[PDB]
RNA sequence: ACGAGACUCUGGCAUGCUAACUAGUUACGCGACCGGUCGGCGUAACUUCUUAGAGGGACAAGUGGCGUUCAGCCACCCGAGAUUGAGCAAUAACAGGUCUGUGAUGCCCUUAGAUGUCCGGGGCUGCACGCGCGCUACACUGACUGGCUCAGCGUGUGCCUACCCUACGCCGGCAGGCGCGGGUAACCCGUUGAACCCCAUUCGUGAUGGGGAUCGGGGAUUGCAAUUAUUCCCCAUGAACGAGGAAUUCCCAGUAAGUGCGGGUCAUAAGCUUGCGUUGAUUAAGUCCCUGCCCUUUGUACACACCGCCCGU
């Protein structure tokens, strides 16, 4: 899969059995027309960049 | 005077400790006066609870 | 019975102790003791002896952590 | 005569008695660099090269420190020295240089002249520490 | 003009990762002469990431038994093994450490499956902050196990483990555990 | 350096199985009467170079160390630092190599068992007496 | 948590209702007037009442107040 | 209305105030070289470090974001501090513990054991055993004269009794004895000189200088006898342990951990316990997955309330 970074744009919330995954909207700085839900691990702030070697998968949402 | 005792009069229960505290406060005044004047000064007005002692300096 | 590591300045000890060791920047007693199969005490003694021979300068040493730095 | 400035960290407390001089710095019988740890030495040296040797060349401050522990005695000598320098400059020469040095010290370390409020917490029975509890079997 | 210890400079370092640069602090105003400053980093979020990377790295050095709470010993063993890496490589130790962290901070690994689920694991992105936490933890643990039951002493395992993590040698625990984490992430799609 | 003659690997004092690799005062601790502190004092008194091992030294050093060992009173070692001071029966004198007095200090234990004494019979049964409580001892490998 | 209690909220409500004219937008003046016009036995309680008084005044500055 | 909160004590800031030869900062007679170390003193700048007395200070108070455009939450210039820690803590209850605290108690002991007087000696210190708290170890982040640098809580001269902390010199490597005494205490121990950081000499992967019945002999307290001897200063050996397969205590910042000190213990007696400083953490700003507990809806033939009720042989 092509390597393309994504930056956090909104902290959706917490998921997981123990509430450790974090739903967050991430946008790719190539077209600003895609903003996908990603579950992330660990302390996540708002506005950092998440390196993404894999993007064919989506976080559960809606 | 922090002293700690066991709450229960027996051994049953969780580890519960009463922490009783008694605080003692100390004041000192030093004067240049004859004994008669100091004696007149001391017993002019007092309130129970305070202990007053006259000592030679 | 007991594991054998050389506690004497022997032929293997005298070999590659003053000519080939300075070619390697990493000069610490553990590396020496592993290279020529001796104890740590003998490696520390050997580096102390070569320091007393005026070969390589010192940086620090607390009890067994000693640093030698070359000039070439 | 002191600038009356003090400086604390943990139960330790240090004050820099201040007088007109030529920037010779002394800490309880010793100058600022012969302090024993020799690894905390950089912590003591923090101000004198944080702002330069020139600013420490027209005032003699002797830092007296009383408190517990080695490192807790540190963070008191250094903070007392820095805040004594800033108070001396503020009350004697001007504010512009004082303001400059205060900004420099705060930017490097905001807790360079403010005390660290944290103190050891009391211990509660049924446990060895403040928050640790005795082990029991279920 | 602030230099780490007395000779390490903070102008030769470069992140070139864009992923984790705000949670690594070596070139900004966080420059200091002593990797021992206590501080209030661990009392609030949005302020824990402002600790200098070397300060966090030396903070996590002490662990296990009496070794905990000996930050000065960590300063000594950090000036040591840093002299050692600088003599072994000749490069600037800070940039080598930053390279090791970039190479060792995991990008994606497994947690619980989205909304709900505990039978298996589902791959998710690792935050940069948690990834530097994991990188530091693996570095320290690999170093202390390398010292464990070994003739060689401390200030060596730190040095070699850090240099292999920077270079990618499989003898490094940090980057091998990194590749392990991404392999679990791949296997749990 | 390499010594060209008389390097020993099985050092021997008196019928003792000790290592020749061991440092001097680290191998002579095998004496059941004295060792460690007493050994260090004896060798520091006998004027031996501690910076050397137990093989890179001449025979005279070991000879004089053994002589000062077997004669503690002849060479300024007090009658408080040693373990044969006067006791039951007759006072013991001279500490000799190996279990030369350890047998002497076990035969008094034998006497204590043979006389049927409370402390003696508790020594015989395997129950320590100098102040040792018993709540978990004798639980692994007990009869 | 920093939720005001019905004691603080009720006292601040009564203070705004009865002594509106003296009360201003500054917290410190609110504290002083609350000390002067009412017997508030605790400095902390005084300060909580004064803070809610200030917030209520900002609320009236927004316009209508529901409570 | 009670509970929560409020409250009180605490932990942090006032160079603002009432002020202190039971505290120091300032007062100088070797100025030891022709601007200096002091608690080696070379024998009247007054409360700043110290001392808790009265006021003050912080309130989500300002900005921004979210939010019934509420209650509030999050982030920040600023500020000592933007959640210190405890104390108290309702309605109801439990067959929870305590008759081992007493004419504060409702029953037996009355005929020479009725304890109101007493014990010479052993008991919970000894056992085929399973368990619970914690310590000493798990290494060459450790050690083999430790050489130099500090505080914190706070206790201490007693009439039921020499029954204290002890400063200084004498006796010895040693437990301990002698004297003058300082302290009824911010007056003396005490400026409470331990834990630690150092080292241009000595440990090196043992079963051991990482270690204990280092088996047995040398010790003893102005006070009943140290007996499986709970006190003790000296002199090698050794069991055992390579992170401890199940099962899991307890942990939100001076927190865990790292150690020492002081009381209750106490005629000497701390692995216990209760407080105290002493170093400073990758970790958490979350959730109901487990364990519980609470609430709502729901069912009930239970109400002694599921340890219920009840059917049949």
């Amino acid at each position: 899969q092509p390597i393309k970074l994504a930056r956090v744009t909104k902290v959706l919330g917490r998921t997981g059995s123990q509430g450790q995954c974090t739903q967050v909207r991430v946008e790719f700085m190539d077209d600003t027309s895609r903003s996908i839900i990603r579950n992330v691990k660990g302390p996540v702030r708002e506005g950092d960049v998440l390196t993404l070697l894999e993007s064919e998968r989506e976080a559960r949402r809606l | 005077l922090r002293i700690t005792t066991r709450k229960t009069p027996c051994g049953e229960g969780s580890k519960t400790w009463d922490r009783f505290q008694m605080r003692i406060h100390k004041r000192l005044i030093d004067l240049h006066s004859p004994s008669e004047i100091v004696k007149q000064i001391t017993s002019i007005s007092i309130e129970p609870g305070v202990e007053v002692e006259v000592t030679i300096a | 019975d007991k594991l054998n590591n050389l506690v004497l300045f022997d032929k293997a000890t005298y070999d590659k102790l003053c000519k080939e060791v300075p070619n390697y920047k990493l000069i610490t007693p553990a590396v020496v003791s592993e290279r020529l199969k001796i104890r740590g005490s003998l490696a520390r003694a050997a580096l102390q002896e070569l320091l007393s021979k005026g070969l390589i300068k010192l940086v620090s040493k607390h009890r067994a952590q000693v640093i030698y730095t070359r000039n070439t | 005569q002191s600038v009356q400035v003090f400086g604390r960290k943990k139960t330790a407390t240090a004050v820099a008695h201040c007088k007109r001089g030529n920037g010779l710095i002394k800490v309880n019988g010793r100058p600022l660099e012969m302090i024993e740890p020799r690894t905390l030495q950089y912590k003591l040296l923090e101000p004198v090269l944080l702002l330069g040797k020139e600013r420490f060349a027209g005032v003699d401050i002797r830092v007296r420190v009383k408190g517990g522990g080695h490192v807790a005695q540190i963070y008191a000598i250094r903070q007392s020295i820095s805040k004594a320098l800033v108070a001396y400059y503020q009350k004697y020469v001007d504010e512009a240089s004082k303001k400059e040095i205060k900004d420099i010290l705060i930017q490097y370390d905001r807790t360079l002249l403010v005390a660290d409020p944290r103190r050891c917490e009391s211990k509660k029975f049924g446990g060895p520490g403040a928050r640790a509890r005795y082990q029991k079997s279920y | 003009d602030i230099k780490l210890f007395g000779k390490w400079s903070t102008d030769d370092v470069q992140i070139n990762d864009i992923s984790l640069q705000d949670y690594i602090a070596v070139k900004e105003k966080y420059a200091k002469y002593l990797p021992h400053s206590a501080g209030r980093y661990a009392a609030k979020r949005f302020r824990k990431a402002q600790c200098p990377i070397v300060e966090r790295l030396t903070n996590s050095m002490m662990m296990h038994g009496r070794n905990n709470g000996k930050k000065l010993m960590t300063v000594r063993i950090v000036k040591h093994a840093f002299e050692i890496i600088h003599l072994l490589t000749g490069e600037n130790p800070l940039q080598v450490l930053v390279n090791a962290i970039i190479n060792s901070g995991p990008r994606e690994d497994s947690t619980r499956i989205g909304r709900a689920g505990t039978v298996r694991r589902q791959a998710v992105d690792v935050s940069p902050l948690r990834r530097v936490n994991q990188a530091i933890w693996l570095l320290c643990t690999g170093a202390r196990e390398a010292a464990f039951r070994n003739i060689k002493t401390i200030a060596e395992c730190l040095a070699d483990e850090l240099i292999n993590a920077a270079k990618g040698s499989s003898n490094s625990y940090a980057i091998k555990k990194k590749d392990e984490l991404e392999r679990v992430a791949k296997s749990n799609r | 350096l390499v010594i060209p003659e008389k390097f020993q690997h099985i050092l021997r004092v008196l019928n003792t199985n000790i290592d020749g690799r061991r440092k001097i005062a680290f191998a002579i601790t095998a004496i059941k009467g004295v060792g460690r502190r007493y050994a260090h004092v004896v060798l520091r008194k006998a004027d031996i170079d501690l910076t050397k091992r137990a093989g890179e030294l001449t025979e005279d050093e070991v000879e004089r160390v053994i002589t000062i060992m077997q004669n503690p009173r002849q060479y300024k070692i007090p009658d408080w630092f040693l373990n044969r001071q006067k006791d039951v029966k007759d006072g013991k004198y001279s500490q000799v190599l190996a279990n030369g007095l350890d047998n002497k200090l076990r035969e008094d234990l034998e006497r204590l068992k043979k006389i049927r004494a409370h402390r003696g019979l508790r020594h015989f049964w395997g129950l320590r007496v100098r102040g040792q409580h018993t709540k978990t001892t004798g639980r692994r490998g007990r009869t | 948590g920093r939720v005001r209690t019905k004691t603080v909220k009720k006292a601040a409500r009564v203070i705004i209702e009865k002594y509106y004219t003296r009360l201003g937008n500054d917290f410190h003046t609110n504290k002083r007037v609350c000390e002067e016009i009412a017997i508030i036995p605790s400095k902390k309680l005084r300060n909580k009442i004064a803070g809610y008084v200030t917030h209520l005044m900002k609320r009236i500055q927004r316009g209508p107040v529901r409570g």
